[PDB]
Parts: C-alpha cells; sequence; structure tokens
C-alpha cells in the first residue's frame, strides 16, 4: 500500500477492504495514519490545550484484558 | 469538517462489531485527540486521561447497541460527554475535608512532597501550511477546514480527482516532515 493510498482513505474517498486489511497490518501505515489524524486535528482545532500521546495505547491494553 | 469520513468511520465500525479489535484500535487513533478536547472541557486536566479512556471504553462495550441511527462520532461524543459528566457528580458530591486535605497537600514539603502543547503543534502546522505552494494549500484547506469532498474540491481549483488526491497527499507529507518528530 502507498501513503496516498492511506491518504485517500482517511478521506473516506477510498472504502477498499484490502487497504483497510493491509493498514491493520502495516506499522508503518499505522504511524502515517497516526500523524495524519494528528495533522487533521491540530488545523480543525480538535485537541485539548495538552495533548497527551499514548491514549490509543492505554485504551487498546483495556481492550486487551477484557 | 467532514461526512465521507463518516464512510470510512462505519466501513470500521461493522468490523468492530464483528470482533476486530484492530479495526477499533484505528477508531481509537483517529478520535483520542478530539475525545480529550471534548472531556477536557468538562473535567480537571489531571483527570482527562482516566475520563477518556473510560469513555473509549463504554463506546466499545456499548458498541453492539450502535445501529447507525446517528453519525458514529456523534455517539461517541454523547458517551463522553455523559462519561465526563458522570465525573463531575462524583467530584460536586466530595465531603467536607476533602477541600481541606487539597489545601494542605498542595505545597510542596520539605523533604519530598508523551505531552505537549497543541498551540505549539498548530503553529507549526500553520507555518508550513503558509510555505506550501498555492496548489497544495488550498487543496488541504478545502478538505480539512472546510470538508470538501475531492470531487468538490476537484470543480473547485478545476483539476482532476486524482490530482486532488495527489494534493492533498504532498500537503499532508509536507506537514508530517515537521510534525512527526
Amino acid at each position: 500500500m502507498q501513503k496516498e493510498q492511506l491518504s485517500a482513505l482517511m478521506d473516506g474517498e477510498t472504502l477498499d477492504s484490502e487497504l483497510l486489511n493491509e493498514l491493520a497490518h502495516n506499522p508503518e501505515m499505522q504511524k502515517t495514519w497516526e500523524s495524519y489524524h494528528l495533522i487533521r486535528d491540530s488545523m480543525r482545532g480538535d485537541t485539548p490545550e495538552v495533548l497527551h500521546f499514548d491514549i490509543s495505547s492505554r485504551v487498546m491494553a483495556a481492550i486487551e484484558e477484557e | 469538517s467532514h461526512m465521507s469520513e463518516q464512510l470510512t468511520d462505519q466501513v470500521l465500525v461493522e468490523r468492530v462489531q464483528k470482533g476486530d479489535q484492530k479495526a477499533f484500535n484505528l477508531l481509537v487513533v483517529r478520535y483520542q485527540h478530539k475525545v480529550a478536547s471534548l472531556v477536557s472541557r468538562y473535567v480537571p486536566s489531571g483527570d482527562v486521561p482516566d475520563v477518556v479512556q473510560e469513555a473509549f471504553i463504554k463506546a466499545y462495550r456499548a458498541l453492539d447497541s450502535f445501529r447507525g441511527d446517528s453519525a458514529f462520532y456523534t455517539w461517541l461524543y454523547r458517551i463522553a460527554v455523559n462519561t465526563a459528566k458522570n465525573y463531575l457528580v462524583a467530584q460536586g458530591r466530595r465531603p467536607p475535608s476533602s477541600d481541606v486535605d487539597a489545601i494542605e497537600a498542595e505545597n510542596f514539603e520539605s523533604g519530598g512532597a508523551n505531552l505537549m502543547l497543541s498551540e505549539e503543534l498548530r503553529q507549526i502546522v500553520f507555518r508550513t501550511i503558509e510555505s506550501l505552494p498555492e496548489d497544495l494549500r488550498m487543496a488541504i484547506t478545502l478538505r480539512e477546514l472546510d470538508g470538501l469532498s475531492y470531487e468538490e474540491i476537484a470543480a473547485i481549483m478545476d483539476c482532476p480527482v486524482g490530482t486532488v488526491r495527489s494534493r492533498i497527499f504532498r500537503a499532508r507529507e509536507a506537514i508530517d516532515n515537521k510534525v512527526q518528530p
């Protein structure tokens, strides 16, 4: 998968299940998903005053136990 | 700033409902700062991570019940708001001596008694945007600030949808280079 495809996916402009799959199983694409969504949040002003970068890891660790 | 973005959420939500936790992780990454921003309007900063955490867990658990009657984000935010508000109720029912404790525990006692400012990030992002070529600036602006689809952006910039896709990507890559360190 290319990052350009990742870019299209986060915009709802492709909904290809193979791409969603690759994303879910590709660490580098996961980082890009995270980075691009941080950029979106920043631009839209959808951030708290202090950003915490461990939220998703904490959430998933709690999911793994339940 | 979107609705077509809702399309991705729906597809992800459908997988989570089937047991796909990897798909949930994607949703959490997508919504983590938005949810924190919302929660931070109601609880003290020190409690924001715990409340955000509890909100996501509550959402995960109740996801069997999301029927797609409304947009997923709205459903998630209502959960986060309710979660937060409940936290405020618990705190607002503190006894007499809880404030006295806070007062006495506040000052440091001799002897011995992951983070970034969002405005800082916002300055970096907008400075980068201002340095991009007009074509990329407009592209990512129309998409992220106005919420326009690639088809709409294409008509506005009179260019192929493939070109819109590429312009938004390159803008993002430029910004990421200055942000993702």
